[PDB]
Formats: structure tokens, sequence, C-alpha cells
């Protein structure tokens, strides 16, 4: 996980243009549904 | 063989091209011109990306501030917007010399030269400036550089060796065996040797190319 | 052709027929055509599964480890491919986008449940 | 405020000058530009110091323009900058001084601080308190208060004029506090404590009220937001401090007016410049407002605060303290005056061995 004051330093670089922050990726591939 | 004939015309057309060059060799005001309404350079109609908008209209180029100073702002530390957001630790260029472009109407356009300290860390010798056109400058006062140019270095975290990769380390812990070098240690990589700079770390401006003369 | 700047690097070179491609594993000059002048074959890339269901590369890690001494670059295919061995690291890519694809099916089941759920909820309509 | 002797042109105009007509001079230069060949130091030297009349300025005014548009415009000399004020002032063309300094950029002319005075005591006794504090608006933009005598001058010009000033635009807010902060800075004293107090709270209302890129564009500031955190820290150092220091009640008053006024107000350069995690500044107002009264209560407590105006304070303090400056400027100013005569006369002799060299080069072409 970045640090916070990381995640900051990045959204006022790009202020304007940004996403949904992301948080941890699963620890196991989800089984596929079927 | 003897047919293949001499071509002066080629020869002529050559030097005569080079001649040309040298002659007619446009200055900094020119090449580096800006029309803020389109954010075009006029020399080549080259737009800016979109991501400099801002800055272009926002930050000042290097000798816009030098120009306003007495010699120039010799001996004055010089930082970039850019780097002020990025980098915590202070970075900054000490002017050494600067050699204005006298055709500018304003003599906002240039070369300079000085001595890197980049993330806390100065280098040795004095070098020349790149992207002294850049709208992302700022004079530091003489009343705050105590404080702007106060650094203390915390201790190396990063690793200075790491694991061999899978296959990596099965060839070599299968060499020691076949060899008769019986041993348990884990081979490791030692990055001490290739440590990489940041990705914006100034480059050398004396090696860097420069536009041609022809205008589009 | 007489090139002029360039570097060496390796590469995959394709080869095949339609719709059965077939790569070798190449160190040739940067500018020269995808499939034609190159400076050693260094292995061979099959992405189609086998009877086994076994897609086969084939690494000359001896040869490989000479070219990129004297400062052959690598695609990033070839990254992928080294990576995958063992022989070179995991690519960044390689992990990002398997991050990716786990976010991505955990919304599927997710989106699976909540349907479910709502079947459920016809299910209590009856 | 500068005593006869600190103004005086004995010394100046008893300097040796080379004798060369104008027009010969004019002619030479006009030919390097049209070939575009370099022009030396010593030629816009030898122009400047034989204007003889008005009109000649206006012509030394076109030519010191020409040379800072010119390859070898770093080269202009100290004693060549010097002497056009000399000129301008003796002249009776206090105007054109003003105007080639305010156009630096253009001119070139970056006067010592020794200059400074003379040009800003013209306007100083002849009433002209505008052209003054136009002269240290200058001074500050260019960060030279290095000189004691400097400053005293300074401060004494800021604060009359306030006073007149009851209105002040956001530019004159921002031009008066970094001024007032720059010049404080150096003196020690209750009026050099009081000038920073005075400067950050003028500051303070422009960065809560434009942001704070309106104090530092341009200007020599800092760029890192809370000059209202930074007055308050003067209060709170002088409260504190173990030597008794004192600020005048005129400028807590300033900060107190400055506080109420943020706190109960009524293309694509649009940048949050400010970290998320960072508070801002408005946030943080109605704390800045608690430590604003405890700081003044342990200060009136002590007994801290100077009743006097700010402008009877500095003039009280010119009055002891600029008397000495005065020797002391002008001791090193006999001491300049020499280095440059030593230095024009190195110039002169070098032209010569070239121009000798240059006929023998000829005779062997
Ligand atoms: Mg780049």
């Amino acid at each position: 996980q970045p640090p916070e004051r990381e995640l900051s330093r990045l959204r006022r670089l790009y202020q304007g243009n940004l996403l949904e922050e992301s948080g941890p990726p699963p620890e196991s591939m989800p089984e596929m549904p079927t | 063989r003897k047919k293949v004939r001499p071509r002066l015309i080629a020869e002529l057309a050559r030097r005569v091209r080079a001649l040309r060059e040298q002659r007619n060799q446009p200055r900094d005001s020119q090449l580096y011109a800006l029309d803020y309404e389109t954010l075009t350079r006029p020399h080549s109609g080259r737009r800016l990306p979109v991501r400099a908008w801002a800055d272009v209209r926002r930050e000042s180029r290097l000798l816009q501030l030098l120009a306003r100073l007495p010699l120039f702002g010799l001996g004055r530390l010089v930082t970039r917007k850019s780097w002020l957001w990025q980098h915590d630790e202070p970075c900054y260029w000490r002017l050494t010399r600067v050699r204005p472009d006298y055709t500018a109407q304003n003599l906002d356009h240039g070369r300079a030269w000085g001595i890197l300290t980049f993330k806390g860390k100065s280098e040795d010798t004095a070098r020349e400036i790149e992207q002294v056109m850049y709208h992302d400058w700022r004079l530091v006062p003489k009343h705050e550089e105590e404080a702007f140019t106060a650094f203390t270095a915390k201790p190396e975290d990063r690793l200075n060796s790491v694991p061999y990769p899978p296959l990596l380390r099965a060839m070599i812990l299968a060499e020691r065996q076949k060899n008769g070098d019986t041993s348990v240690q884990e081979p490791l990589l030692n990055l001490e040797r290739t440590r990489m700079r940041p990705w914006d770390y100034p480059a050398k401006q004396e090696t860097k190319g420069r536009a041609k003369g022809t205008p589009v | 052709k007489a090139y002029h700047g360039g570097h060496l690097t390796i590469r995959l070179a394709l080869g095949g027929c339609t719709n059965r491609p077939f790569y070798r594993i190449v160190a040739a000059h940067n500018k020269c055509p995808r499939d034609g002048r190159f400076v050693e074959q260094l292995g061979s890339y099959d992405p189609l599964p086998n009877s086994h269901g076994e897609k086969l590369v084939a690494l000359n890690l001896d040869r490989i480890r000479h070219w990129i001494g004297c400062g052959a670059h690598l695609s990033k295919p070839m990254e992928k491919l080294l990576g995958l061995s063992g022989f070179f690291p995991l690519h960044p890519m390689m992990i990002t986008n398997a991050e990716r694809l786990r976010r991505r099916r955990a919304r599927e089941v997710l989106l699976a449940s909540q349907k479910a759920e709502s079947e459920a909820k016809e299910t209590e309509a009856s | 405020l500068l005593s006869a002797a600190y103004v005086d042109s004995h010394q100046w105009e008893a300097r040796e000058k080379e004798e060369y007509h104008l027009a010969d001079l004019a002619s030479l230069m006009d030919k390097a530009y049209e070939r575009k060949l370099p022009v030396s130091s010593l030629s816009i030297s030898r122009f400047v110091d034989n204007i003889a009349s008005r009109e000649d300025l206006d012509s030394a005014e076109y030519y010191l323009y020409k040379f800072r548009h010119s390859p070898n415009c770093w080269y202009l000399r100290d004693w060549t900058i010097h002497s056009w004020i000399r000129q301008c002032l003796k002249y009776g063309a206090q105007d054109k001084a003003l105007y080639t300094l305010v156009n630096k950029v253009q001119y070139g002319i970056f006067p010592d601080n020794f200059t400074f005075n003379l040009l800003m005591d013209y306007f100083i006794k002849k009433g002209n308190y505008k052209d003054a504090l136009s002269v240290v608006f200058e001074i500050m933009m260019q960060e030279a208060f290095d000189v004691p005598s400097t400053q005293f001058l300074s401060l004494y010009v800021l604060y009359r004029c306030l006073a007149e000033k009851t209105e002040l635009t956001w530019e004159e807010e921002r031009d008066f506090g970094a001024s007032l902060l720059l010049s404080g800075l150096k003196q020690r004293n209750t009026v050099g404590l009081s000038s920073q107090l005075y400067g950050y709270a003028l500051l303070g209302k422009v960065e809560l009220q434009r942001g704070v890129r309106a104090v530092y564009h341009g200007m020599p500031l800092m760029w890192t937001p809370g000059y209202l955190d930074r007055a308050l820290q003067v209060m709170e150092r002088v409260a504190s401090s173990p030597e008794d220091l004192k600020l005048g009640r005129e400028v807590l008053d300033v900060l107190d007016g400055v506080l109420k006024v943020v706190t109960s107000p009524d293309g694509s350069a649009n940048l949050v410049e400010q970290l998320d995690t960072e508070e801002p500044e408005q946030s943080k107002l109605p704390r800045y407002l608690e430590r604003f009264q405890a700081s003044r209560s342990k200060l009136q407590e002590l007994n801290r605060v100077e009743s006097e105006s700010l402008l009877t304070l500095t003039t009280q303090l010119v009055k002891e303290k600029l008397p000495a400056c005065e020797a002391e400027d002008l001791a090193t100013y006999e001491q300049k005056l020499r280095e440059w005569h030593l230095e024009r006369v190195q110039l002169i002799q070098r032209e010569q061995e070239q121009r000798e060299k240059a006929k023998q080069e000829y005779q062997a072409l």
C-alpha cells in the first residue's frame, strides 16, 4: 500500500484526470463465475 | 572499373548547404518563441502537450527571472516547480555562468551554467543547465536560502543485495556442486554498483540536440 | 540495406502460416525487418499448445547471456518469456496485469452474487 | 535625511576622465551594431563620462539601451552605472534615472546601495514621496537592503507613505508587505521587529483573500503558505524572549484587523498547489485568532508594547543611527572610487596594447 502522502502527491500532479483509487487486490484469484 | 565518374555537383551542393546553415543559424529568441493564445510555437507550429498548458501560463522561464537580477543572478539559487511538487528534499541549481540572448528584446532567452544539488545531494562540478526554456523555474529568495537548503540525510534503506531469479539461482548452485564447491550460501546480487538515478534527474545539456533553422 | 545507427536487440521473429503462428528468438540489429537479416538465432517459441497441452519455449541461455553482456536490448514479449522461465524476474506489467484481472473477476463474482440475490427476490415473489 | 556630505559630488566630479567627443564615439558604436560586432565596455563608459548637457543624456539613454541588447551587456561596469545616476542628478533628469532604474531589464541599470541612497534622498528632500517609494520598491525587487544606511531610509519612506495611505490595494499591500519584511529583517531594533510583524500581516491578508500565488509570484518571497503563522511567531518570540524586546502597538492592531477581516468576510491557470493532507489556511484561522489574543495578553502583561507610533519610532532611529552610517558609507565610497580608477586604467592600457598589435598584424599581412 503506498504511503498516504504519496497518494496525495499524485492526486495533485494529475489533478483533473484521475481514476477511482484501487485498494489491495484479492489475495487469490477469484474463482471464475459459472 | 575506372568508369565511376566524379560527381562535382554533389560535392558542391554538400558544402554550399553546410555553409548556409552556419550563416543563418536561428537564435533562442526565435526557436523558443511561443504564442500563448494557442500555445503553439511559430517557428515550427508545434503545439505543446496538454499536460504543459497550465504551467506555461502559470510559471516563468529561467532567464525571465534572471534578467531582473544584477549580474543575471550569479550565485543565486533556482529551483523548479516540478521538483518542488515531486521531491521533498531540496533540489536546486547554484548559478555560476549565464549567457543571455542579446537579440531578445527583453533578454528572456539564453543559456545558463551552475552546480546541481538534487534531492539534497550536491554534484562536485558545474555544468550547463537543461530545460532553461521551460515554464517551471522559481527563484529562491536570499533570506529563505538557509531554510530552503537545510537538509539532513537519512540512512539509506534501499536494499543493497537481492536474490537471484529462480532459474538463475538453480543454475548457480548446480555449478557449485559440479565443480566440487560445497556450500549452502545463497547467491546474492549486488545492486550497489548499478543504482539508477530518478527519471527526472537533470540530463547533460551539452550533448543534447538543437532544433534546425528551417521554418515549417 | 546499409543501416546507420541502431542497436542489437533480442526479439521474436514471426514465422508459420495463417492462424498458425510460430516465433524464432533471434538477436538482430533493431532497424532490420522483423523476419529479415539477423545476427544469431537464440531459440524458438511455439505459442500453440501441443498434444500434451504444453507451449514450448527453447532458449539458448548460454548465447543469450553473451548478447546481453554486449549491450543487446530485449523486447517486451521476450522479457515476459524470460520472466516466466525464471531466468529473469517477473516483469512489472505481468504482475500488474495479474492484479487487474483479479480485481475484474472479483467484480464479476460479486455481480453474479447480486444477480442471484435479485433472482432470490424473484423467487420470493414467486 | 542624509547629510549634504553624503550627497556631495565633489569627489565624483574630480575623477580623471578621458575627453572624447560624443559624436565621434557615437559613430564608432553605431558601426559596430551595423556590423553585428561587440562593443567594448570602455566605449560605453567613455560616452556616459563625457555627458555635458541635458540633450546628451537622451542620446546616452539610447546607447545604454543598445549596450544592454548586445553581446557585451554583462560587462557594464559599476562606475559606469554610478556615473549615469550622477549625471542624471546633475542635469535635472531625475525622472530619467527612475525610468531607467524601473526599466532595468531593458537598460541594465543595477545601482549599488550607495547609488540607491543618492537617488532616494533627492526625492525625499524635494518632498516627492511617490517617486521615493518607487526607489524603495525597486530596492526590494532586487533584494538590496544590505547596507544599514539603505535600511533606515527605506523604512522611513515606507512608514511615512503608509500613514498617508488609509486605503491599500492588494498590489500595494503586497509591495508594502514585502518591502517592510525584507527591510525589517535586517534590523534587530524595535522598529525592525515591528516592520517584520507589519509585513507578515499585510502579506497574510493577500494570501487568504487572493491565494498564496499572489504573494510569491514575481516577488522576492517564499511560496510556502502560512504567512499569518509567521506573523504570530514574531509575537510569540518577543513575548518569550529572555531579552527585553518590544513590538509597537500600531502593528498589533493591524494584525488584529487582518485576522478579523479574513475571519468574517462578506486561461487554464487554476491549480490546487497544496496537498490534500495539509490543512488549508482558512480552516486554521480559528486557531490563529486564539494565539493572537494569548500573545497580546502576555506581551501587555510583560509591558513589551510600545505606544509610540511607528513613524515616530523610525524617525528617532534614523536620527540616532543614520549619522554614523554616513561616515562609514562615505569611507567605502572613497575606496570604491580608487578601485574603479585603477580598473579603468587597466582597461585603457589593455586597449592600447591590442591596437598596437593590430598595426603589427596589418604590417605582417
Ligand atoms: Mg523527458
